[PDB]
């Protein structure tokens, strides 16, 4: 298990780590977060007392390095930094011994929820969307928009069902009614190269919509779901995986936000009308139990 | 209603636009096959594509050969319409291509948008008017040219005859819509009005009789009477109680 130490915590802040959250008050001693399952990706995010100020944060992978948080009084933000020197980092981690006041990431012995939510989300998928910089971690905030919203940007792969990209000339009806060419040839073979990269972007779209409230990310998540379901031909390993992916997303979605994070049109199509409706067995079950008002 | 619609007013500006009505593309006669079930037999149909400004009607005849070896014809008809309308547009010189195409039925929007992707500057829009263009086969010369077709073909008509020599496009479109609405309401009554004086002939090259300006007023009044009495019986209202904007809403078919 890893630790994300804080070398300072001089300003009040509400901090999220993956699906958890806690407060650090004015003048409260605080040295970081420990017991973090190494996993393969995490998000840490920050909100100050002014509700009108943005939520901001960092996607990162413990496997890649030694990361920590330090307040920057210049920009007025908590910032993630990397310590390349292992000994210096160890010193930071063990600074202050018993006087260290740290949050413990809850034990998740059978809550593989975070793993399931991030199964295909690796840092290279993230960097595709949030442009790579000098850092091994990726900054995001609630003010960011998608390039599609624009028409600090979220560069999702644009899905448009009425575009030349989706429709081969001379196959108009065929390709509009059955999205298989668009999914398989354009998206999977052409752009994403494989289904894991496709699923990674779909999962990151969901997470960004949930954590940073970005509507364009919700649009992207729905569009990537709709694309698969509206294709008669989907690689079976994708079909079998999709139901689990969505199941955990619906399970984890904040019920207070369900009105704005869930699109009635897309879900009724996918669950009751689409080629692949029968592949969404558990997802239909959780929707019916938790959100019957949407169907 | 229609008379306070900025959309409706736009038809008679100087932009080129086309109405497309797909109601008569897929037509059948009704029969029974050996299993006793309903059997349908396609007969020739047509796409009604009209420039409401010029009266030019691009009548694409849909010969029954285009259904051969195909299935789900009621769904396919909309896609075939879109295919043909887009072919038409491609065939036209650029400055003759419409800035806008208005479909009479919303089910035509997706198929036409998809077929028109090569023309991103052409806007495809629905209308909230229930225009009576489906009554186009009540015009004998149109019905006849469709039924006599032995192969796919396009026939150009001016559905305003020579009216624009004397009246404006707005007045001609209103006259057209009145006539089609009457024919849709009751074709026999509407024909008795048009044909009551056989000395006023339909020229060989026209669709409608050669009424004088004076005579058209009378004919239009009778058509209006026919249409409004049917509406009046349907809602138990005296015609005389209807306002002029109401009458136009009835004739144009405002939702």
């Amino acid at each position: 298990m890893n630790t994300v130490p804080f070398t300072s915590a001089p300003i009040e802040v509400t901090i999220g780590i993956d699906q958890y959250s806690f407060n650090v008050k004015e003048n409260q001693p605080f040295h970081g977060i420990k017991d973090i399952p190494i996993g393969h990706v995490h998000v840490i995010h920050f909100q100050h007392a002014d509700n009108s100020s943005m939520r901001y944060g960092y996607w990162f992978d413990c496997r890649m390095g030694n990361f920590y948080i330090q307040y920057d009084p210049k920009d007025g933000l908590y910032k993630m930094m990397e310590e390349r020197d292992g000994a210096k980092f160890e010193n930071i981690v063990h600074n202050f011994k018993e006087r260290q006041m740290m949050v413990s990431y809850p034990k998740i012995d059978e809550d593989d929820t975070w793993y399931n939510l991030t199964e295909f989300v690796q840092m290279d998928k993230i960097r595709k969307i949030v442009r790579k910089d000098e850092n091994q971690f990726s900054y995001v905030d609630s003010s960011m928009t998608t390039v599609q919203e624009n028409e600090h940007s979220l560069n999702y792969t644009v899905i448009n069902f009425k575009s030349r990209e989706a429709i081969r000339p001379g196959h108009e009806m065929e390709d509009f009614l059955d999205k298989s060419y668009y999914l398989n040839t354009v998206m999977l073979q052409g752009i994403f190269k494989n289904s894991s990269n496709y699923f990674g972007e779909l999962q990151f779209a969901f997470l960004n919509a949930m954590f940073f409230g970005n509507y364009g990310s919700s649009l992207q998540w729905h569009a990537m779901i709709e694309l698969i379901c509206s294709s008669a031909t989907v690689p079976k390993h994708m079909l079998d995986k999709l139901d689990e992916i969505l199941y955990y997303q619906i399970k984890t979605l904040p019920e207070q936000y369900s009105d704005i994070l869930l699109n009635e049109r897309v879900w009724n199509i996918c669950l009751y009308s689409s080629f692949q409706k029968n592949s969404l067995h558990n997802t239909e079950k959780i929707m019916e139990n938790k959100y019957p008002e949407l169907l | 209603g229609a008379m306070n619609s900025s959309n409706y007013a736009e038809l008679f500006n100087n932009d080129i636009k086309l109405f497309v009505d797909d109601t008569n593309v897929y037509r059948v006669t009704v029969h029974k096959t050996f299993e006793g079930n309903v059997a349908t037999k396609a007969i020739n149909g047509c796409i009604f594509t009209l420039n409401p400004k010029t009266g030019h009607l691009f009548l694409k005849i849909i010969h029954t050969s285009v259904w051969a070896g195909q299935k789900r014809l009621s769904q396919l008809a909309k896609w075939k319409t879109a295919e043909e309308v887009s072919a038409l547009v491609r065939s036209l010189p650029k400055e003759e291509q419409p800035k806008q195409i208005i479909v009479t039925r919303k089910a035509m929007l997706d198929p036409l948008e998809v077929h028109m992707l090569d023309f991103p500057n052409i806007a495809i829009r629905p209308t909230e008017l229930r225009l009576p263009f489906s009554a186009a086969m009540s015009i004998d010369k149109l019905s006849d040219v469709v039924m006599k077709a032995t192969e796919p073909q396009m026939v150009l008509f001016n559905i305003y005859d020579d009216w624009l020599d004397r009246i404006s496009s707005y007045t001609a479109f209103s006259r057209l819509t009145l006539l089609l609405r009457a024919l849709k309401t009751n074709e026999e009554s509407a024909k008795m009005i048009l044909l009551s004086d056989p000395t006023i002939t339909i020229k060989s090259y026209h669709l409608w009789p050669s009424f004088t300006d004076e005579q058209w007023i009378t004919i239009e009044s009778q058509m209006r009477d026919l249409i409004l009495t049917e509406y009046g019986r349907k809602y138990n209202v005296n015609i005389s109680a209807l306002t002029q904007t109401e009458i136009k809403d009835i004739i144009l078919g405002q939702n």
